[PDB]
């Protein structure tokens, strides 16, 4: 594990063989990633830790990331056999533990309710939830361990790492990726392998690897918990990349209002430097690499590349014309390969298998899986992750329960706000970078959030404008100066003052902005108005007219 | 190199950066508001809009290439130019008739052309700051947010005292906290209005204070700086003169000035006792390097930057300092009437002058500093043809100075000034003079009895601070806080770029020639001066020599 | 003056490229960046003061302004907005007295709206010194606030 691979998988089979046992043995994994801990599961792990101190009893108390479950509770999940509790309050634990430790009684009472059955279903397998979804990146759902690399080498951590360093080379980990037709998660869709060659031949002897932990969307949470749950795959996908590319150092960019996020991945490099998998030398192959947590002091503009790299440098987050591009003159003008934290993620997976594997997943186009965040009125909302072949409607029911009682649907935001809002027309279309991105939408970074009755487009396009003029880097004048024109037009529209004069006013400078902006957050600003412009012109005109079709806004 | 625009073949450079330069470079304008000074960068406007492969984009960031065919103008980018400049203008403070810039904006130019009429948007409030602390004033309602005055201050002075803040729609050019720029580390050198195409920075007036004191029956005296005469053209369109300083006399003399003399009259005296100062330093090896004190801005900045060098710096003051003491401490008596009864009025080509005539070691010596952008206007208000005034020499006794003297206007002055001195008194067998950089002149000095010396002209704060940290074998240093001196300073007319800039050191050059005075010692009214009233020791310390004290904040 | 800034500054060697981290720090110790510290800092780093301000005012983490005593996060995602946090925006402003942005003048409260905290099946949500809330409403943000005074107002 240290200067070998052949120590490596000795100590790799112990791990196997101490976590085999520990499947065995009781145990508790009490999930602890955002939302969980939000209904107080650090309370449920402090009862539980001091419930076993005052009862003395090897039951191995674990932290496990998220389970996807993020709107049933604490969710805490038994080990020998997979009961997968849910709402597990502080002031239950004595009878969990008194029933179920060892007893082995199931409480009918803390189970999983099914939306789509009404009932407690004693398993998550068993659910139709899990069933409906396809899980590649989201392994070991409530039965994993988040800060611990013993555990990750257990569970065959880092032998693609090995592979990649002993095995294979650069230029066919890159073949490799080019042929898997990984394209980026980050909501561009450039195609992963292209720009790993283009960094790759890009002249210089010193490169850098930077991930890019930001969200992209202020609704979306599911970069984060990918961070929180394997901190250790986004780090072997980047080792990857960086032994890919020839680069020597590297870069995780996280925002430092995610703490649980930077602790875990800080941790995991320490961890993998202690082990010699970072450092001067690894698998004595003479390859290099060390990597480094910038944290992020709160820009969304930083998302984007240029300013990214100028957020790094420890400058204003102010993006520049894009050529030359940061393959080529990133930091420091050093060629730089920049990536989502999810491209990272599915680098090792893809490793792991063939692209023959990889690829059964999706559509010939869009191969593989992609993790979404569901959000906004319905029986289950979280973490999902499906193929990319899937339809609006088989998440927003099959894989999320659908709406809550006394609610429907009536729009969907797909990339937030620089993502699309889709009406009811655009929910039989499955997913993907080709049939969106030419209807006139996108899949965007992965937040999803479902819009009922009880909503008026306006206001969500006001709010969407809201944010973009706030995050505006304030460098180019379209931008600047129209995100503001236009978020004022709108908020005029929210308080009865409109006229058909404003709309004409709002259709041209959204063009306007939307073509003259310098950078992407500019160019998307008015994705908002046009999408409901398109789809719910007729709110806009009731709204002209002097009635709020639905009821929120005040007049 | 063949090219397609609107359809019609075009030659351009085979090598260009882009296509907006390529198509200025044959003539084709393409409207836009980043090229502003010479401190400009392309990408902010986002107006400079074209149109290839059906595509809309920057021609300011885009390569061009063999056979590429762009509109230049179309309905949608003529829709998009006229939005982005309405933009701008919504939330421009627009009473151009009380701007600096009034008259040479291209905002302004750009509004006349497009026919804007009526504000489509609506006048956003933001939080404007306004500041008036100090001879350059800001006012953030104007700043269309170019940023060439960050780099101006940044890159080319070496200040950095102003800085981008905030984000978004409340992006503001400011200093630090929004501190008065007057408590700051702002050497008040100007460049940063030289260079704003707004009046976003703009210097103080002080016309008003003049009309009133002509008004008054106190005894208004005017003394015109070497470098106000070689710029002061501009404004009028015309070519150079040699004769411009004595138009300048007759123009003063009948607006009511009862006496206007010769600043560089206080050059010759400046270098007349800073060459003393110089050659004592080098006899006795003390507070060696010596640094010239003749530049406000430097002597600001060092105070600042450099407490350990303020005893390096000359002791003497600088020529308008020097001047208006021997006016208010010699003169004055001479004439029999009483110092209150004098208004002294400095006409300068510098903003900083503004600033050293209020220090607290010069109070109440110089009454007013008025730069040329004031006396054009002044000049322009009469609506006298100033070109055809008779001109009439300065008056006496301070109205003569050496070729020498008048060189003070132009970076290295002083250093040639103090050479020719010391050659005159101690002859000066050969110097060699050497360029590392563009603004560094090094060159060495061997006196007749031995004794040599190297000594460095360098102009352009900033390349101070690497000057300074890489050279140990100069003996003195001249620093002028403008790049070419003060043909360059602030208050100088707008625009203030390289060319004009060159062209001024020309004229000044020319002006120069004419002189029959090579050394201020052929100055033989100074002579009589020094002779007369400036004999002992003491009086000269208290005429001509200033204190220096550190600048810091808590 | 400053111990714990030296330190920091030190720990990452005056590094320009460490700008930011030094700034959270300092942020952490002193709850904001006052214009000492960040004076300080300046000297120190050899850094004009501008850029470091530049800096500071360009990020949503930095504060020029001490934070209250209970410091009010809100969360302003996309499915928190749609639930009603602008109803919970409204309901601090009409009890506390104060807009995003601010802390009150006994420096007892301040409010700043966030982004989504990973809890949107809670939304609205609502943080005041870590503790979080879910599916707030008007009435109750009110109660809390007047039961947090309460409960302020026993130790004086
Ligand atoms: C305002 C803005 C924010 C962005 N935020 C992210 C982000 O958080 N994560 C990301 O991967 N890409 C983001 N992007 C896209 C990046 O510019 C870039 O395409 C991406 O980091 C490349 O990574 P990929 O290979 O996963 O696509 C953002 C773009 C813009 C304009
Ligand atoms: S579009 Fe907006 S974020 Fe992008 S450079 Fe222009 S002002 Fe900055
Ligand atoms: S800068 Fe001055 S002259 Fe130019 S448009 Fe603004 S107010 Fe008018
Ligand atoms: S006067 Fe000089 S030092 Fe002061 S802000 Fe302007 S350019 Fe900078
Ligand atoms: S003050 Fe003048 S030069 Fe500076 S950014 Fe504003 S308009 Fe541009
Ligand atoms: S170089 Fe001349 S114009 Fe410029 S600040 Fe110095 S004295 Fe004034
Ligand atoms: S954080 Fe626990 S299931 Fe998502
Ligand atoms: S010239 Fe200003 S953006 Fe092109
Ligand atoms: S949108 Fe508020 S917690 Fe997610
Ligand atoms: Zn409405």
């Amino acid at each position: 594990m240290f200067k070998n691979a052949k120590e490596f998988v000795q100590y790799a089979n112990k791990l196997k063989t101490l976590r085999e046992k520990k499947l065995n043995g009781v145990s508790i994994y009490v999930c602890v990633g955002t939302g969980c801990t939000a209904k107080g599961a650090l309370k449920v792990y402090s009862a539980f830790e001091e419930e076993l101190k005052k009862r003395n009893l090897k039951v191995t108390l674990n932290r496990t990331g998220c389970c996807g479950r993020c709107s049933s509770g604490p969710l805490v999940k038994i080990m020998p056999y997979r009961f997968f509790y849910s709402n597990v309050a502080p002031e239950d634990v004595p009878e969990i533990v008194d029933r179920t430790v060892l007893k082995g009684e199931p409480i009918e009472r803390l189970f999983l309710t099914d939306p789509l059955t009404g009932e407690k279903v004693p398993r998550i397998e068993d659910t139709t939830l899990f069933k409906n979804q396809d899980f590649y990146i989201m392994e070991a759902i409530g039965e994993s361990e988040c800060d611990s690399i013993e555990d990750y080498i257990a569970r065959s951590g880092y032998e693609s790492l090995v592979k990649a360093l002993t095995s294979m080379t650069p230029e066919e980990i890159i073949e490799t990726v080019k042929a898997s037709g990984l394209r980026g998660r980050g909501g561009g869709g450039f195609p992963t392998g292209l720009k790993w060659e283009f960094t790759r031949k890009a002249q210089g002897d010193i490169k850098f690897v930077v991930c890019n932990g930001d969200e992209g969307d202020p609704g979306a949470f599911m970069n984060r918990t990918l961070l929180e749950r394997d901190p250790h795959l986004v780090l072997e996908g980047m080792i990857i990349a960086g032994y890919a590319v020839g680069a020597q150092k590297g870069y995780a960019y996280i925002r430092a209002e995610y703490p649980f996020a930077v602790k875990m991945f800080k941790k995991a490099i320490e961890d993998a430097r202690k082990l010699g998998l970072l450092g001067e030398n690894i698998l004595g192959t003479g390859f290099s690499f060390d990597l480094e947590v910038k944290e992020g002091a709160g820009a969304f503009v930083c998302g984007e590349e240029t300013a990214l790299l100028a957020s790094i440098e420890g400058k204003r987050g102010m993006p520049r014309p894009k050529p030359p591009f940061p393959a080529q003159s990133g930091l420091w003008g050093k060629p730089t390969l920049i990536n989502n934290v999810e491209t990272y993620a599915n680098i090792p997976r893809i490793l792991r298998d063939g692209v023959e594997n990889y690829r059964k997943r999706g559509t010939e186009n869009s191969p593989g899986t992609k993790m979404f965040s569901v959000a906004g009125p319905l029986k289950a909302t979280g973490i999902i992750e499906v193929e990319f072949g899937t339809t609006l409607r088989d998440i927003i029911y099959n894989i999320c329960g659908g709406f809550v009682e006394g609610e429907e649907f009536k729009a969907v935001q797909i990339g937030g706000p620089s993502g699309a809002c889709l009406s009811e027309d655009f929910i039989d279309m499955p997913l993907d970078y080709d049939t969106l991105k030419k209807a006139d939408a996108m899949v965007g970074s992965g937040g999803i959030v479902v819009i009922t009755k009880k909503t008026c487009m306006v206001e969500v396009a006001r709010f969407f404008l809201d944010f973009t003029k706030r995050e505006s880097c304030g460098k180019c004048v379209p931008c600047r100066e129209g995100t503001m024109q236009a978020y004022n037009i709108l908020e005029k529209f929210t308080h009865g003052k409109a006229t058909y004069e404003d709309l004409k006013t709002l259709e041209h400078l959204s063009k306007t902005i939307k073509t003259a902006s310098l950078c992407g957050l500019g160019k998307t600003a008015p994705n908002p108005i046009l999408s409901t412009l398109k789809l719910f012109r007729e709110e806009y005109i009731a709204h002209i007219e002097g009635e709020c079709p639905s009821g929120m806004c005040t007049a | 190199m063949k090219i397609y625009v609107d359809g019609r073949e075009v030659i351009i450079n085979d090598n260009e950066r882009n296509l907006l330069e390529a198509l200025k470079n044959v003539g084709i304008e393409i409207p836009n508001l980043c090229y502003l000074s010479e401190a400009s960068i392309y990408g902010a406007c986002r107006m400079c809009l074209v149109e290839i492969n059906g595509q809309i984009t920057t021609s300011c960031t885009l390569k061009p290439y063999e056979g590429m065919k762009v509109k230049t103008n179309t309905p949608e980018i003529y829709e998009m130019r006229r939005n982005i400049l309405e933009l701008i203008l919504a939330t421009h403070n627009r009473d151009c008739t009380t701007c600096d810039r009034n008259g040479s904006c291209k905002l302004q130019k750009y509004a006349e052309d497009f026919g804007i009429r009526k504000i489509r948007f609506e006048a956003l409030k933001k939080e404007h700051v306004r500041d008036e602390s100090a001879p350059v004033v800001r006012d953030t309602s104007k700043c269309i947010l170019c940023g060439d005055c960050v780099r101006v201050c940044e890159e080319i002075q070496g200040v950095g005292v102003i800085e981008f803040a905030k984000r978004g729609f409340e992006s503001v050019v400011t200093t630090a906290f929004d501190t008065p720029l007057i408590e700051t580390e702002c050497v008040l050198c100007g460049q940063c209005v030289a260079y704003c195409p707004t009046g976003a920075l703009s210097i103080r007036n002080d016309i008003d204070k003049l009309i009133e004191a002509l008004e008054s029956d106190k005894i208004v005296i005017g003394m015109i700086a070497p470098a106000v005469r070689a710029a002061i053209q501009e404004e009028f369109g015309i070519d150079e003169d040699v004769a411009m300083a004595e138009k300048l006399v007759s123009f003063l003399k009948t607006i009511g000035f009862d006496k206007v003399f010769d600043v560089s009259f206080g050059a010759d005296l400046v270098a007349y006792e800073e060459a003393h100062e110089f050659y004592e330093r080098l006899k006795k090896g003390e507070r060696l390097p010596q640094f010239t004190s003749c530049c406000p801005a430097w002597v600001k900045h060092a105070e600042h930057t450099y407490p350990q060098y303020l005893q390096n710096l000359s002791s003497v003051k600088s020529p308008q300092q020097a001047l208006g003491t021997v006016i208010k401490k010699i003169y004055a008596r001479k004439l029999g009437v009483p110092e209150e009864k004098i208004f002294l009025v400095s006409f300068m080509p510098c903003t900083a002058k503004k600033f050293e005539a209020e220090r607290e070691e010069h109070e109440g010596i110089v009454d007013i500093v008025l730069t040329t952008r004031e006396l054009a206007q002044l000049i322009k208000m009469s609506r006298i043809d100033i070109n055809r005034v008779e001109p009439q020499p300065f008056d006496r006794p301070y109205g003569v100075s050496s070729q020498a003297g008048l060189g003070f206007g132009k970076a290295g002055g002083v250093f040639s000034c103090v050479l020719s001195v010391l050659n005159e008194e101690i002859g000066i067998e050969k110097v060699d003079v050497k360029s590392p950089e563009d603004g560094i002149r090094v060159a060495e000095v061997t006196l007749k009895d031995g004794t040599s010396f190297k000594g460095a002209v360098i102009y352009g704060l900033g390349k101070v601070k690497k000057f300074l940290e890489e050279r140990k074998d100069v003996e003195i240093i001249e620093v002028m806080a403008c790049n070419y001196g003060c043909v360059g300073g602030g208050g100088q007319p707008y625009p203030n770029d390289s060319r004009i800039r060159e062209h001024r050191a020309k004229v000044l050059r020319d002006t120069m020639g004419i002189k029959s005075l090579l050394t201020p010692v052929e100055n033989l009214f100074l002579m009589k001066l020094y002779e007369e009233d400036l004999k002992d020791e003491h009086t000269r310390h208290e005429i001509l020599h200033t204190t220096y004290r550190p600048r810091r904040r808590y | 003056h400053f111990e714990k800034v030296e330190e920091i500054l030190k720990k990452y060697g005056y590094k320009r490229e460490n700008l930011i981290k030094i700034l959270l720090e300092i942020q952490e110790i002193y709850r904001y960046l006052p214009e000492d510290v960040i004076n300080y800092v300046s000297t120190a780093m050899g850094i004009p003061p501008a850029k470091i301000y530049g800096v500071a005012t360009f990020y949503a983490q930095f504060s020029l302004k001490p934070k209250g005593k209970y410091t009010i996060m809100v969360c302003d995602g996309t499915a928190c907005h749609m639930a009603g946090s602008p109803e919970v925006l409204k309901a601090i402003e009409e009890e506390t007295g104060l807009t995003p942005g601010n802390v009150t003048e006994d420096l007892m409260f301040s409010l700043d709206q966030v982004g989504c905290l990973g809890a949107c099946a809670l939304a609205p949500v609502m943080v005041i010194n870590g503790e979080v809330y879910g599916n707030l409403t008007a009435d109750k943000v009110k109660e809390i606030l007047r039961k947090i005074k309460e409960k302020e107002r026993e130790s004086a």
